């Protein structure tokens, strides 16, 4: 029942301080250090706004409004991985249903789904600007068009 | 050693935008500099920031955003107010259809830097913004390193080439909402806040970041501006329509030979666009659409408008999406209103149920499992999204999906049925 109380790793912790510092105001960094911790841990840990609030020097209730506005900051799931499939238009003509059919059959899971090791996530977003080469996703910071079942198979391989 | 991206296509019949981003790779500072680079910001320094304006001006340049507002006359709305000023460069691109700006960020990221500090200079701002979507880590990155290497030659920082004007360019990150694209959003989101648009008037230039005398403009905007102080702005008109002057750049999509970026003079029509330089249609298919990205819809008899600013023209920020005779019209709209439900702020009511109703009938519509008071719903829906609106958005949310109802009618009653 215990839970200890949330700390950032000191690693971690010095990529927030950079960001913070870096702007000409602390308060600016907000989405630089959310898209960081995210990338850490996987998600965003609802014990770890408090702490950033302080280094921000915000009201926890202002980073607690980010966070819900970028839905993409996802405090539900922890996901090493996130595949973030463009569900838009043109891509949908370009065959984004057999890039959803290849990642179920390669992982066994749908859009909005995690696999039970925690490592996969497919998040269905918006255009990517990559329509030209559609169909489009994203593994985290990583883009590629689909191709094949194979093609994607080996590309996913890559994450581990 | 940046993340993967995908290799999109790119040609160009003036070498001025795409001059190095037809290559796919990033064009670092060595390489700019050898073909020229940076020069025009000396010569912009040599002059006056009246100077500077007055030249974007006469140039005739556009807004390449979406909603083409002269930026010559942009800049001398910022400068009438009192410093301190900003400038903030749009590059969070997330319009469906919509990538253009990203060739240039990813491959020629100087021409871009290059553009800024002209642009800062001439309207007396010391510090300023890129704001790039979320979805670009790797533009962002190759920016970052970018903005270092021109810190290094003297580009940025204290007393530019002995010039006295200081400049530093930060950027910041959006985070998967296509709002944060309005510039008054943006500007929310530059001061750690929710992407909510504020009531305009006041325009950013008068009132913007913190308050301050502020110009937003887009990327594609920005990178015309180093060709402007380089050729003069005499020269710079005699590219393309005496109206509408300068290189656009133009992403094509959907069932096209060759889907990609074509940097083309505004008298393009439509139809060169997709059968001269995109190459015609997959198939040789017959074209039933274009979709401006998800702002208009053109039908096959009207491929012959210019690529223009023009009351009768293209418009927009000249994205190309191309049906086919075999795709549907129905599930491309459901695909549009699926995109305003996902990207509505939700600050104002009808806004914020008219984008998720639209999209939750056109559903039901598309399924065959739509009442006929779903149907007269949808109607009413579509039509009013807009009453109370505050941005943008709210005004367009239901414009691509009512132009298909007129212009396709017959497609739609088969799902009336
Ligand atoms: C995209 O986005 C577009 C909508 O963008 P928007 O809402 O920013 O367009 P808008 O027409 O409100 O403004 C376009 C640009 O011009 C500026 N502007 C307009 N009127 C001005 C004035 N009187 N004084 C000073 N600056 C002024 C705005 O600040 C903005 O940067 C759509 O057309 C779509 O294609
Ligand atoms: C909902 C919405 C989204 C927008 N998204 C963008 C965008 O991604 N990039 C952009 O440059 N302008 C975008 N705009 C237009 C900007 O508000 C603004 O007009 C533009 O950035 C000004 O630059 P320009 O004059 O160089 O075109 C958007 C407008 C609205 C209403
Ligand atoms: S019109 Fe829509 S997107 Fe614009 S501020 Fe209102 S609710 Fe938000
Ligand atoms: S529609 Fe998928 S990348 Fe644009
Ligand atoms: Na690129």
């Amino acid at each position: 029942m215990f839970k200890t109380e949330f700390e950032f790793p000191e690693e971690l912790k010095t990529k927030l301080q950079e960001h913070i510092n870096y702007f000409p105001k602390k308060r600016q960094a907000i989405l630089l250090c959310l898209h960081e911790i995210q990338n850490y841990y996987g998600y965003i840990p609802p014990e770890s706004l408090k702490p950033l609030a302080d280094m921000l020097e915000l009201p926890l209730n202002h980073v607690e409004g980010v966070v819900a506005f970028y839905d993409m900051f996802d405090r539900e799931d922890k996901a090493k991985y996130r595949i973030r499939v463009c569900v838009s238009i043109p891509c949908h003509l370009m065959g984004t249903n057999k890039l959803l059919k290849a990642l179920e059959n390669i992982l066994g899971i749908k859009p909005g789904e995690v696999t039970p090791d925690g490592k996969f996530k497919i998040v269905p977003v918006q255009c990517l600007g990559a329509c030209s080469e559609a169909p489009m996703f994203m593994v985290n910071d990583d883009e590629y068009k689909f191709e094949s079942e194979v093609q994607l198979n080996e590309i996913l391989s890559r994450y581990t | 050693s940046y993340p993967a991206i995908p290799r999109i296509y790119a040609e160009t019949t003036l070498n001025m935008l795409l001059k190095r981003a037809k290559k796919p790779r990033v064009h670092s500072i060595d390489e700019y500099l050898k073909d020229g680079g940076y020069q025009a910001l000396e010569k912009a320094l040599n002059m006056s920031p009246e100077e500077i304006i007055d030249w974007v001006d006469k140039s005739t340049l556009r807004g390449r955003g979406g909603a083409g507002f002269p930026t010559g006359k942009k800049w001398k709305f910022a400068v009438q107010n009192p410093g301190p000023r900003y400038f903030i460069c749009n590059a969070d691109e997330s319009e469906p259809g919509t990538f253009k700006d990203r060739i240039i960020i990813e491959r020629d990221p100087h021409l871009l830097i290059e553009g800024i500090i002209i642009s800062s200079y001439a309207i007396g701002a010391n510090e300023a913004y890129i704001y790039i979507r979320g979805e670009y880590p790797a533009g962002y990155y190759i920016l970052r390193d970018a903005i270092e290497e021109a810190k290094k030659k003297g580009f940025l920082g204290k007393n530019i080439l002995g010039s006295g004007f200081d400049l530093e360019i930060y950027v910041a990150r959006g985070a998967g909402a296509y709002i944060c694209g309005e510039e008054t959003a943006l500007i929310e989101s530059l001061e750690g806040k929710r992407g909510h648009p504020r009531l305009k008037p006041p325009y950013p230039v008068q009132k913007g970041l913190w308050g301050k005398p502020t110009v937003v403009n887009n990327v594609e905007t920005i990178a015309n501006v180093p060709f402007i102080i380089s050729m003069g702005w005499e020269e710079y008109r005699y590219i393309g329509p005496s109206d509408y002057a300068g290189p656009k750049l133009f992403p094509v999509s959907g069932k096209v030979k060759k889907p990609g970026v074509y940097e083309l003079p505004m008298n393009t029509t439509l139809r060169e666009v997709i059968f001269k330089y995109a190459g015609g249609t997959l198939g040789n298919k017959k074209v039933k659409a274009v979709f401006s990205g998800a702002l208009d819809c053109f039908s096959s008899e009207e491929l012959d408008i210019p690529m223009d600013y023009s009351p009768l023209g293209f418009g927009g920020t000249g994205t190309v999406i191309v049906l086919t005779e075999e795709d549907d019209i129905v599930e491309a709209a459901l695909k549009i209103a699926e995109f305003y439900e996902h990207e509505t702020c939700g600050q104002c009511t009808p806004c914020r149920v008219g984008c998720y109703e639209q999209a939750n009938l056109l559903e039901k519509i598309y399924k065959g499992e739509a009442t006929e008071q779903d149907w007269e719903g949808f109607d009413f829906v579509n039509r009013n999204i807009q009453p109370t609106s505050i941005c943008g958005l709210g005004a367009v949310a239901g414009r691509l999906i009512r132009q298909t109802l007129e212009k396709f009618p017959e497609e739609w009653e088969k799902y009336r049925k």
